[PDB]
């Protein structure tokens, strides 16, 4: 039964036959911010259908020396669709997302990636004192690849980072992970430009593998940003 | 990426099918533009004989 | 299940969905039933109470519009020497012979109707000196009745046939001609030959045979000859009609079969009924600004 | 009822009911495009919803596409279909038709 | 208005809304779900 | 406030005012309101109970009559030879062509009526004989539908087209079409363009297009020439009407357009619409004695 | 009482001392599409404040030689704001209009505007039998001249315009007019980039005049959308 | 007197009398008095 799941948000809709469950992160769903939590007094916009909807980014190619790849939120979308227009011309945002990532092979093949949800990814430089450059870190829609994966590029582990809301895309088991992400902020609204609340990273623990004939295997992120909403209201940034 | 492996053709295809839903509708009949004939049909003067 | 619809449905607001197990835009065409995917489940909607009504496509209202279904010209003059239709002729009755009223009649494959036929003449001198107001019978000869062999021979007494006399400044001549099968429909397409023996028609089904339709001027000629056309008009009323069809896409051949060739080329080629375009990637009408 | 919509040279009778895919070897790329216009000959011209509508003027409500896979049982993919309403060109990119 | 004597003779029947589509989009023998479908 | 009004309004009696602080002659057209003084106000007024009547300037009355929208004269003849219409024309239906009839129309921003039309046939001999009682048929093309080429193409053979055929000598022949818009109401007017790209029309909404109407003599023509004309009349009916318009001034120039030049002179030239007077205090139809 | 007004939509807000009540077009007010008169069937957007707005166009000059102004509703905010926005990214708009016109001058100074809102102002060309182009018509926010203001540009009259809603600035008496438009059209939504519903003219039938130091007098259009939908989100066409 | 099945055969509808001149007259959204009026 829970290998089959349809997502549907706004026009947009996700079908996979090859699900393993989904999850929530820590047992959250997304939701508007209430009157009791609220700081900035103007009334919010809330586009509902025009935001909250699937955009899929490039595709990315699983490679045997592959180290994998992150894609850091709301950066990777703040210049997509009627989403990207709304962080242009506001100062604050909020939302929650809902992450897809798709991945299929034959069943022939075999390798491991872990999808994993990481709050606040601050990263770090290998083997120098001076901090990552704002363009070390801001990638936008193409995102990044980890340096040394090993450690999630920040000096810790791989191992652990099974703490953070994750799914495995096992090739023998499953084509796809969907993750749904709460706010996860200190504050109740932010900044869209300056901030990243969640880094989707996709490493391959175990390594793509076969002997039939080579095929490309790409994987596909699809993000949908749900409960969106923005505050104060000015020209473009853009 | 379409991926198959060696054993499996290559190249695939689809079928596309369109339906109206119900809540579809038409006005205003005309002539088809479809069909026509620029003469007779064989055996249509037959009919006469 | 059988519902009484007057009007297109009504569109309902929908939500946000991410239900697991729950794939409504997923289908099985295998299984031969067509999508059951609604629009509030593909996107989201809003409500819209739908008023358009649906009577114009009603089966009678998209049939029973009278079409033409025989034509004929014959000379109105002395005959004595010509080798034709003498002020007469005889039309064996048939629904094939006009393509539009043909391709629409062959969407169904069976059909019930009483035909309403309207009779319309015309005159015009031969190459002017006025046109005569004639009189004209037609007559209805069914199956196995003798047809008149000429303008004046006594199968025009019409005993038992029925007939019309009409002017031609006249309103058109007006019948109704009741469902006659000896079926309880007639079969619009026929697999089948009309004869024990092999050599029968292939294609016509014996049941469904009208029979002939005879009309001559009545006056005898005139001094000068004048060209007469009538026009016979069908429309089906009162309709009941089974087991749509794949409409006709080639052109016409006979009237006597399905036959068919094609155009020379696209649109409504044999190798190719909807024209070409350069590509599957080629839009042909694109906007651009 | 089946779309035409490989209407193309070289596409001849059953062959333009289908439209074959491949695997490429770039990412996001562009499979094929389908023509809505009902009036004028295209690959939606000859099918039921089609035919019965050119009996008729005008015409009003939604519609579905639904596309059958046929590859093997081994074959694997995920296709974007993208709804573009009227008022500019056809989107020839993914992230511009994904709107 | 209809003088005539048989019934055949009247004016046109455009009153039966009655529709069931499903004899054509849906005549298989289980019906369908709104799980997935096979 | 929404009232029935069957009759003009009764004047009270009225006695002298003089009441500091109520100027009711005192108004202010700054604000768009139309003066609300009324003459009892204004002077002193007697009692007149008013029994007049309304109901001939209902929209419905002021629009429902019928109108001169279409005229067409052919040769009715052998054309084998001429390079014209050949026993048949086409017409591209509008209401712009004859300006008495458009001109009451460009009254309103927004109409919605089914049309009554009667079309009148007359017929002259070439340069006598006597004159023939020719049946026509007139056929409605609606949007998409093929127009007949010939007098004889099969187009006429109408399976689903409405005809109406009638004589010269009948009545006029009379039919009504539905409104029939794609919007509730017609555009009389259309700040816009008809087309996706830039290049369409400008001024004609899409949304009103009723189609083609085609006429052809059914006879074969007669070994003398005939010049036939046809008159086509529109009277609206069931009329709702929105947003009065400034009427016309300047004379019409074309059917598609509002384009305007004036009269050469006054009156209704561009500079001056009124005719002139000498001057401000010349009165010129005074009365002396 | 009447004379003064305060306006407030959105982050917007006008005040003027010197109106002159203000007109409702054909007594109505502008309401969003009930669901008994809709056609299409997805959920509409509606941004409210970002678009139910006060903007504000270019100033013209009143100079002794004017023939009058006009703007198209809404081409003339097309490209404007987060309305613009909307429209370049939706194929179908509805919306109301609140104008405001301003036009202030010395107890000196005489002069008199019609400021008359005309729905489905369908131009002429003078003296020629080819229809007016696409550029004679769509001028954007910076708006068009009249021709012949006599004739409305339309071989009808100025005379008689007064059956459209209007307001006059009266320069003895006021100094700011004020028109609400509904929703004026045949359809209950329409493309906004080809058909233009309302068209804002003022006219100045009393030329202005004084004769105290000449300062330049310039004529402000504000004009607010109001309960604005877009249906059909698709691509920018921008 | 129609016999026709279609409503829009009918004669003309010569009947309604009802009027709001105001919403061209008056089209203020504070009526006037019968005070001066500014
Ligand atoms: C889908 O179609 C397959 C079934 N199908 C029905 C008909 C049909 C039935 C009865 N009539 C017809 C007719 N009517 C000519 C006519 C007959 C008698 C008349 O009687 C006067 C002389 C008194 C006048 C005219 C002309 C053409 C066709 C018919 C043909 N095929
Ligand atoms: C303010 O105006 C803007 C709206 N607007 C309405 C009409 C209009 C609608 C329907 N009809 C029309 C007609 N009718 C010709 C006709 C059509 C079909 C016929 O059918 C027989 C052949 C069976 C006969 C005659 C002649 C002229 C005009 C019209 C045009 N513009």
């Amino acid at each position: 039964s829970d290998r089959v799941l349809q997502l549907k948000l706004g026009n947009s809709a996700i079908v996979t036959q090859e699900a393993a469950n989904y999850c929530c992160a820590y047992g959250e769903w997304p939701n508007y911010l209430p009157d009791h939590e609220a700081v900035a007094i103007d009334k919010p916009t809330q586009p509902e259908t025009a935001t909250d909807r699937f955009y899929t980014l490039k595709s990315v190619k699983w490679e045997t020396g592959s180290t994998g790849w992150w894609w850091k939120l709301p950066d990777a979308l703040n210049n997509i669709g009627m989403f990207g227009q709304n962080v242009q011309h506001h100062y604050l945002y909020r939302s929650g997302f809902l992450i897809h990532v798709q991945c299929n092979a034959t069943k022939f093949h075999q390798g491991a990636l872990l999808v994993v949800a990481i709050p606040e990814h601050q990263r770090g430089a290998h083997n120098t004192n001076t901090s990552p450059g704002f363009d070390d870190i801001m990638k936008g829609e193409e995102g990044g690849t980890f340096n040394h994966p090993y450690v999630l590029d920040d000096g810790t582990s791989l191992a652990c980072a099974t703490i953070f809301p994750h799914q495995w895309i096992n090739l023998r088991t499953n084509n796809s992970a969907t993750i749904v992400l709460p706010w996860m902020n200190a504050a109740p609204m932010d900044f869209p430009l300056r901030h990243n609340q969640w880094t989707l990273a996709i490493i391959p623990v175990v390594p793509l593998g076969t002997r039939t004939t080579s095929s490309m295997v790409p994987i596909t992120v699809s993000i949908a940003p749900m409960c969106c909403e923005f505050n104060g209201l000015r020209h473009a940034i853009t | 990426n379409l991926i198959v492996p060696s054993e499996s053709s290559d190249t695939c295809s689809l079928i596309g099918f369109i339906a109206a839903k119900d809540d579809f509708s038409l006005r205003l009949m005309r002539d088809s533009p479809d069909i026509g004939q620029l003469d007779h049909l064989h055996a249509a003067e037959a009919a006469y004989q | 299940i059988e519902s009484i619809i007057k009007t297109a449905t009504d569109t309902v607001k929908s939500e946000i969905n991410a239900e697991l197990g729950v794939v409504p835009s997923l289908n099985a065409v295998e299984t031969g039933a067509t999508s059951n995917t609604e629009p509030e489940e593909a996107i989201q909607t809003r409500t819209v109470i739908n008023q358009h009504g649906v009577s114009e496509t009603l089966v009678e209202n998209f049939l029973s519009r009278a079409a033409l279904v025989s034509k004929r010209s014959f000379e109105y003059k002395d005959h004595t020497s010509s080798t034709a239709d003498k002020n007469f002729f005889k039309w064996t009755i048939n629904t094939r012979s006009f393509v539009q009223l043909r391709r629409k009649l062959e969407l169904f494959t069976y059909l019930r109707f009483d035909a309403e036929i309207t009779i319309l003449t015309t005159v015009a001198v031969n190459g002017y000196v006025g046109l005569p107001d004639l009189t004209l019978q037609a007559m209805f000869v069914p199956t196995g009745a003798l047809t008149p062999e000429k303008q004046d021979s006594f199968h025009w007494q019409s005993g038992s046939n029925a007939s019309v006399f009409f002017k031609i400044s006249d309103p058109p001549a007006r019948i109704t001609i009741p469902f006659m099968c000896i079926n309880s429909a007639y079969s619009v397409f026929y697999d089948g030959f009309a004869g024990f023996e092999k050599n029968g028609l292939y294609g016509i089904n014996p049941a469904d045979t009208i029979g002939n339709l005879c009309v001559r001027i009545v006056n005898e000629h005139q001094p000068v000859g004048f060209t007469v056309t009538v026009r016979v008009y069908m429309k089906p009323k009162h309709i009941k009609a089974w087991a749509p069809r794949p409409p006709r896409t080639l052109p016409y051949m006979s009237i006597a079969n399905a036959n068919y060739k094609g155009k020379e080329r696209a649109p409504n080629a044999l190798s190719a009924i909807i024209g070409n375009r350069d590509s599957v990637k080629t839009m042909p009408h694109n906007i651009v600004n | 009822s089946m779309m035409e919509i490989n209407n193309t040279e070289s596409a001849v009778g059953m062959e333009r009911l289908k439209v074959d895919i491949s695997a490429l070897t770039d990412v996001d790329q562009l499979l094929f495009n389908i023509p809505l216009d009902i009036q004028l000959d295209g690959p939606l011209r000859n099918t039921l919803v089609g035919n019965i509508s050119r009996y008729y003027t005008h015409w009003s409500g939604s519609l579905e596409m639904t596309f059958m896979f046929c590859g093997s049982f081994m074959a694997a993919g995920k296709l974007i279909l993208c709804y573009t309403p009227p008022g500019g060109s056809c989107p020839t990119t993914r992230e511009t038709a994904m709107l | 208005i209809n003088f005539y004597k048989d019934s055949y003779a009247a004016s046109a029947s455009k009153q039966d809304f009655s529709q069931d589509p499903s004899k054509f989009t849906e005549p298989v023998v289980e019906g369908l779900k709104a799980a997935p479908v096979l």
